[PDB]
């Protein structure tokens, strides 16, 4: 009955759960532990690989953002359609069918 | 090279019968299908 | 590429998201269909005359 | 000492069902209350895995111990002591020994002269191997140990690493699930391929006890594993086994909800490597290149085209005299599997300091006015100390180098103009003096001299790659064409897996492959033949697992996307072909949608 | 007259048209083409240039997914107001203007 | 690292080294001298809002 | 009171401002100007920069 909430819980915290899932990817390194990477490899390819770290991480945050941003705008317009609601089948008696 | 096009659930007929199931409401009941029995 | 696959294994769940978010534009668009023309129960039929 | 058992009754070994039995744990971390996803090397759930009885029967072969064992043990009274692993089991190689006697564990690697049958037998007698000449590492442990003990074991052998994983249970195989734990990491770094497990016999001649054993073998595999509240491994899910399972590990959860999912993509695998190369094989002449008593200077550097030859480069790189033999735009090793044209070797000689000029984008003196290397330069520049041929005791100067010069040369340039250089405000007017100087200037090669200014010859080998018809190849030979099959071919240098199909597109004769929009190979013209082949993918699709929930059945359905039946409760649809659902002309709600107006339900599983 | 339905079908046409010809970029890489790569290089450097190749791909194919999310939302918008129109024009008299 | 160390209530099998948590980061570790189970909670973080 | 129209404004002329200021970014590059990367450095590590 109230998919559509659970869905907007769901998507959130499938979303989170990815981006923090993120974290635990090589994206083509020796380690995803930026700790192993300083205790490992000397400082000329010790930058290389924290730059690819940190690209692949910058990557997987504006991927979650951008998402957000489009959910946001999905959610933003059913809110509009909800106070809509909420003005003329609450606040009144609409005439408009369904 | 791994692009597909996934068909719509509803066809071009079934469509066409909802048009047509519609068409005959608002034709033969007016408006009072939308809102309850024909 | 086997090989590129096994790569590719190294950047995390990116396919599943990729994946994911068109599957959702695609039973998104079954949903838009059946909003817009699946609004009546009963499949009318209009007289012979 | 050795001894033969004659006593045997034959019978061949058994097979039986792995049900969900050889999952270990992965790794020596803590996880609670999670599902983590491994590619591990695993045993798959209901596997066939080959059982052994001990009952007359004394069943002891030797079997291959391919990527990793599960070795099972319906066990009472201990009969099972150890194992032994290696490749010949003799003392030409080094062998694994795991034991257990009366009194402690023992693990041994030595060379050990095995017996052919080899056993154990108060226990006093001990015949398993006759000698052991080189021993390398020992290891002593605490003891590992109606039929009442289930003793599961996994052996692994990864990068020198021989991984023991135990569990013990007390109880054909039970049903049921039971967690590794990690048991003995071995640092042994050796090659094993080949396993014996090592019995004990009961003398009152001889009599085994009732025993039974299981042997399984790991294949490399991803499981969904659950960690409970206590961090002790509960249930798995083998990703491969079954389209239910591959959605429960898609979906990282162990129950599905009703629906359709977008699970993996069903690709059809390719059968046999063919490898299409020109036929004509001459012996390519890098022995006139490489051999010469004589090169030229480096402002008058040789260049030799090599073309329409097949080229060993493995003789180059085995040979030790070449100080440098370094490649840009190549591997090394690979220069014997690829096909090439535009080949020119390029002779000259310079300084030992200067070989690090001859490279893409250098600064130097005869990178800019001798010889320029463009920055997509792709071969490999060869460099080897020359003292003992191209020295003298009283100076070599036949090689000569331009020292000045108005401008840069541009990339496989050569100057061979012998004008004079105007060094300051003065014109020279072609005749020496002040500020006036010869740009050509000897080298004073000498034995003497230390590393850095000893002669080295440098060759330097330029090739173009794929963008052309080829003439130089490697050694590889040619294999035949098989039409229309799934295959992974290689046409000069060009990889690929597809189907290889008879095609209608009128070539021009210079033309020789052919480009999609996305620019990979759609078509190739095949050397010794001079066909045309088209270039089609092999069948692939998006597999589509229907289910109910997993509350209600474990019944499943797959829809393969966008291909016809014909190449994979059979019914096509528009959306592909769906395999395990039955077509009822009923009209039913949608309840799971397949698509082009089919839509699934369970009542089995029907389409409607 | 039907402008807009063949927009559509032009964009979706054009942005899969768009995402096959992205496999043609090197990416800043020797090669297009993975098999040459790894033909070519040994793995400690074909690892780099094939990483070039999957993140400019990767690149490529988030670019079409974040697109194809944004056309969704627009189309999603035009159904919910064909479903609103459907509902007062077809199914009731309506007395909104325009 | 750093962080808090406190002690842990988490039963290690005694294989077990380390510990991670639903995200698969490091929140458990045990001592290599005495042989007990620290769980390991990050420093506190917050976002300073003016 | 015209805060909506302001901040249309205002959003539009930030991100063109920020986009204007991620230029003056090196990215991991020893320098954010292509110029100097061509003098600093030969062309194998330059065209990588
Ligand atoms: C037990 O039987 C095996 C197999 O017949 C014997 O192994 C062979 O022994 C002969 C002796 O002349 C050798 O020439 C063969 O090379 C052996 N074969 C293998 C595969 O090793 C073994 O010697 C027997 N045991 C005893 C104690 O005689
Ligand atoms: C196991 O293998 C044997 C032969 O090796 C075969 O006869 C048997 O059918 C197999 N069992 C299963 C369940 O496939
Ligand atoms: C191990 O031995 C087998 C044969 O016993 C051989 O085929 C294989 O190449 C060897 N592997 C290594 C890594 O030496
Ligand atoms: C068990 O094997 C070890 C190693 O060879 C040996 O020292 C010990 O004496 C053996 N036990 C008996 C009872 O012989
Ligand atoms: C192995 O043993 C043989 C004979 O016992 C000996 O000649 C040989 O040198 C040994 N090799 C090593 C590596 O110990
Ligand atoms: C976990 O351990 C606690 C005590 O340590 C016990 O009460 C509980 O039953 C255990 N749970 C499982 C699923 O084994
Ligand atoms: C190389 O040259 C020397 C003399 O210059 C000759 O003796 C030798 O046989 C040659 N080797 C080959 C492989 O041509
Ligand atoms: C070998 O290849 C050439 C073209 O490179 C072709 O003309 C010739 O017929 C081939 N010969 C054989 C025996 O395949
Ligand atoms: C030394 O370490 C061992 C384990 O590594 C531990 O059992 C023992 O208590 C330690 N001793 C001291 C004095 O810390």
């Amino acid at each position: 009955a109230l998919g559509k909430l659970q869905d907007v819980v769901n998507h959130n915290a499938q979303a989170l759960n990815t981006l923090v899932k993120q974290l635990s990817s090589k994206f083509g390194a020796i380690s995803s532990v930026l700790n192993d990477i300083f205790s490992r490899l000397d400082p000329p390819e010790a930058e290389v690989q924290i730059d690819r770290l940190i690209t692949g991480r910058l990557q997987s945050l504006q991927t979650y953002v951008t998402q957000q941003l489009i959910r946001a705008a999905e959610i933003r317009a059913s809110a509009n359609l909800a106070a809509t609601k909420m003005s003329e089948c609450v606040l009144g008696q609409s005439k408009r069918v369904d | 090279k791994g692009l597909t096009v996934l068909p719509p659930l509803l066809t071009d007929e079934m469509i066409a019968q909802y048009t047509s199931a519609l068409l005959a409401g608002t034709i033969t009941s007016g408006w009072t299908f939308g809102a309850g029995p024909a | 590429s086997t090989e590129c696959s096994n790569l590719l294994l190294q950047y995390g769940s990116f396919c599943t998201q990729l994946k994911r978010a068109l599957t959702g534009i695609a039973v998104e668009q079954d949903k838009n269909t059946q909003e817009v023309f699946a609004q009546v129960k009963q499949i009318y039929k209009t007289p012979p005359i | 000492q050795c001894v033969n058992l004659t006593t045997r009754t034959q019978l061949p070994p058994a097979y039986t069902n792995s049900f969900t039995r050889g999952v270990y744990y992965p790794d020596k971390v803590f996880r609670s209350s999670v599902l983590h996803s491994t590619q591990d090397l695993f045993l798959p759930f209901f596997s066939n895995v080959t059982w052994f009885h001990v009952i007359k029967r004394f069943d002891n072969p030797v079997l291959p111990f391919n990527d990793g064992v599960y070795f099972a043990s319906i066990e009472k009274s201990n009969i099972i002591r150890g194992w032994i692993f290696g490749t010949t089991l003799d003392s030409k190689t080094q062998s694994l020994l795991i034991v257990n006697n009366a009194t402690n564990v023992v693990i041994k690697v030595c060379e050990f002269q095995f017996c052919n049958d080899p056993f154990l037998d108060m226990e006093s007698e001990f015949r398993v191997y006759s000698s052991a000449n080189n021993c390398t590492f020992e290891y002593v442990s605490q003891p590992f140990l109606n039929f009442k003990n289930l003793r599961e074991f996994v052996f692994k052998n990864i990068d020198g690493y021989f991984k023991i994983y135990s569990k013990h249970t007390p109880i054909d195989l039970p049903q049921g699930f039971s967690a590794l734990e990690p048991l003995v990491d071995l640092p042994i770094g050796i090659n094993i391929t080949r396993f014996q497990t090592l019995l004990a016999l009961h003398r009152s001649g001889w009599t085994a006890g009732a025993a039974a054993y299981y042997v399984g073998y790991l294949q490399p595999r991803t499981f969904l594993l659950k960690y409970n509240e206590n961090g002790t491994i509960t249930d798995a899910v083998d990703c491969a086994l079954d389209p239910l399972s591959e959605t429960k590990c898609t979906l990282k959860s162990f129950t599905v909800e009703k629906g359709i999912y977008q699970t993996s993509n069903f690709r059809v695998q390719p059968t046999e490597s063919i490898v299409r190369f020109p036929n004509i094989t001459n012996l390519c002449p890098f022995d006139e290149v490489f051999n010469a008593t004589r090169f030229a200077s480096v402002y008058a550097w040789n260049r030799k085209r090599i073309s329409n030859c097949v080229a060993d480069y493995s003789v180059l790189y085995n040979l030790a005299p070449f100080f440098t033999f370094k490649c840009y735009g190549v591997s090394p090793t690979k220069l014997n599997d690829l096909c090439f044209t535009n080949v020119y070797a390029d002779s000259f000689v310079i300084r030992g300091d200067e070989v690090r000029q001859i490279a893409p984008g250098q600064t130097g003196n005869i990178a800019d006015y001798n010889y320029k290397l463009p920055d997509d330069f792709t071969g490999c520049v060869i460099a080897w100390n020359s003292n003992k041929l191209d020295s003298k005791v009283s100076g070599n100067y036949n090689y000569l180098y331009r020292l000045f010069r108005k401008s840069n040369l541009k990339p496989f340039e050569r100057d061979i103009s012998t004008e004079i250089y105007q060094a300051g405000n003065k014109p020279c007017n072609g005749v020496a003096g002040f500020n006036c100087y010869f740009p050509l200037r000897s080298y004073s090669f000498r034995p003497t001299y230390g590393v850095g200014h000893q002669p080295y010859r440098v060759v330097v080998l330029s090739f173009e790659l794929l963008h052309a018809p080829a003439t130089v190849c490697g050694p590889k030979k040619s294999t035949n064409l098989v039409k229309n099959k799934c295959v992974n071919f290689n046409f000069n240098g060009l990889k690929g897996t597809g189907v290889l199909t008879e095609s209608n597109k009128k070539f021009l004769p210079f033309q020789q492959f052919g480009r999609d929009i996305a620019d990979t190979t759609d078509a190739v013209r095949d050397p010794q033949t001079l066909e045309i082949l088209d270039i089609t993918p092999c069948s692939f699709g998006g597999v589509s697992v229907i289910t109910p929930g997993t509350n209600t059945s474990n019944q499943v359905a797959v829809l393969y996307q966008g291909v016809n039946c014909t190449e994979v409760n059979v019914f096509q649809t528009r959306a592909g072909c769906l395999i395990g659902a039955e077509y009822v002309n009923n009209s039913y709600e949608c309840d799971i949608p397949i698509g082009a107006g089919i839509c699934a339900s369970y009542q089995s599983i029907i389409a409607y």
